[PDB]
């Protein structure tokens, strides 16, 4: 059994993203397949159940229209296709495995969860993407680092020395800020004899802009 | 009505201990109970299925069972390696649909406290440049975590939007947090001396850096 | 030649269970399990009549 599939790119409020992940090794003919999302702090939310055989699918309670579905018996693979994204939708996505089958409202409660395995990020977002337009950041046993700001979407890699050091490279968790930004913070340690005599630089990689800026710290004049 | 979970556990190491999930009638008993665990950034896994048949993929270690309106998940001992979250689940003919517990914390049980160092990072006048001024401090070599980063101008504290980021467990056995404030250059330049303080629970300290060099 | 439909929980003694499953409470409806491992004798009939 295997659930491989791609991460979810992140969508504007108002908008619709696709979650679907492949099925291999079995038949899709049998396993009525269900969709979750893992709320922070808290439990998890149904919305309905999925038949591969014939169009009889049903919705809870609280999900009438925010959740659509259709199926695929070429591919085996269910396509998801939300609408009216809010802020309660910041969970992960994982397909989950039903055993067995169920159709009428009274055989449900045998069937247990079978498999789980590499779900789908999904986070709606005030700003859908933005390229980084971050400036180095001057230092203070020393002590000395590079900030990023203005960018989107979580995270960025910050390596120094051309990845060459990784002793206290820590990656300090951002924050949800009011504008949408986040800070990735991520320093080093320096013996206080050097700190302006070598020059450092840290490298910043960004996935949906393609922009690496290599940006050199210097002492605040 | 929703499946409640206490927040989280506190058993030792050595001893057994157990976890309540409190219900209804409807809910439970007359419906199975199903118990999800899920790895820190990875996938869940049902851990007892019908509160009687074991999975096939884990060795005879735990026990489930459900008792009314309740149903208990034993565990007989505890490792220090492996501090993984249950979830209670259950089925509904009112909802007619699949509820979800809380989920609770299990942690081992003490450790004397860390001396924990500040530094404060001012931005160079690149930043400074394009009409903008952020200031960051970082705490780190902490232990344990759960500190409060406040910031001060040595005779008054500020409050533009003052953010503080949750502790983070790193890999040698430490927690870190940092703190980012942002404002306007003619702000930034009305004081001369900035600081942030952090609360270790009976440690606190200053790191006073002049916004000169 | 009558049909009766029930969800509450049967008693086969003096346990009162108003929802609870004790060990003289059990459920009265049980499920099959209908698979191509089975054999001609564990396997569905539509049996119309």
């Amino acid at each position: 059994v295997q659930l491989v599939q791609s991460g979810a790119e992140v969508k504007k409020p108002g908008a619709s993203v696709k979650v679907s992940c492949k099925a291999s090794g079995y038949i899709f003919s049998d396993y009525n397949i269900h969709w979750v999302r893992q709320a922070p702090g808290q439990g998890l939310e149904w919305m309905g159940w999925i038949s591969p055989d014939s169009d009889d699918t049903n919705y809870a309670q609280s999900f009438q229209g925010r959740v659509t579905m259709t199926r695929d018996t070429s591919i085996t693979t269910v396509y998801m296709e939300l609408s009216s994204l809010r802020s309660d939708d910041t969970a992960v996505y994982f397909c989950a495995r039903s055993v067995g089958y169920c159709s009428l409202n009274s055989c449900q409660r045998w069937m247990w969860f079978d498999t789980w395995g590499q779900g789908a990020l999904v986070t709606v977002s005030s700003a859908s993407t933005k390229g980084p337009s971050v400036f180095p950041l001057a230092p203070s046993t020393a002590a000395l680092g590079c900030l990023v700001k203005d960018y989107f979407p979580e995270p960025v890699t910050v390596s120094w020395n051309s990845g060459a050091l990784t002793s206290g490279v820590h990656t300090f968790p951002a924050v949800l800020q009011s504008s949408g930004l986040y800070s990735l913070s991520s320093v080093v340690t320096v013996p206080s004899s050097s700190l302006g005599t070598q020059t450092y630089i840290c490298n910043v990689n960004h996935k949906p802009s393609n922009t690496k800026v290599d940006k050199k710290v210097e002492p605040k004049s | 009505p929703v499946l409640t979970q206490p927040p989280s556990a506190s058993g030792p190491p050595g001893q057994s201990v157990s976890i309540s999930c409190s219900g209804s009638r409807s809910n439970i008993g007359t419906n199975f109970v199903y118990w999800y665990q899920q790895l820190p950034g990875a996938a869940p896994k049902l851990l007892i299925y019908k509160n009687d048949q074991r999975p096939s993929g884990v060795p005879e270690r735990f026990f489930g069972s459900k008792s009314g309106t309740s149903a208990s998940l034993a565990i007989s001992g505890l490792r220090s390696e492996d501090e993984v979250d249950y979830y209670c689940a259950a089925w509904d003919d009112s909802l007619s649909g699949h509820v979800f517990g809380a989920g609770t914390k299990v942690t081992v049980l003490g450790q004397p406290k860390a001396a924990p160092s500040v530094t404060l990072f001012p931005p160079s006048s690149e930043e400074l440049q394009a009409n903008k001024a952020t200031l960051v401090c970082l705490i780190s070599d902490f232990y344990p975590g759960a500190v409060t980063v406040a910031w001060k101008a040595d005779s008054s504290p500020v409050k533009a939007g003052v953010e503080t980021t949750t502790p983070s467990k790193q890999s040698n056995n430490k927690y870190a947090a940092s703190s980012y404030l942002s404002l306007t250059p003619e702000q930034w330049k009305s004081h001369r001396s900035y600081s942030c303080q952090v609360t270790h629970e009976g440690s606190t300290v200053e790191k006073t850096v002049a916004p000169t060099e | 030649f009558e049909r009766d439909i029930s969800t509450e929980i049967y008693q086969a003694g003096n346990k009162p269970c108003n929802g609870v499953a004790g060990f003289n409470c059990y459920f009265p409806l049980r499920s099959y399990g209908f698979r191509p491992t089975y054999g001609v004798g564990h396997q569905p009939y539509r049996v119309v009549v």
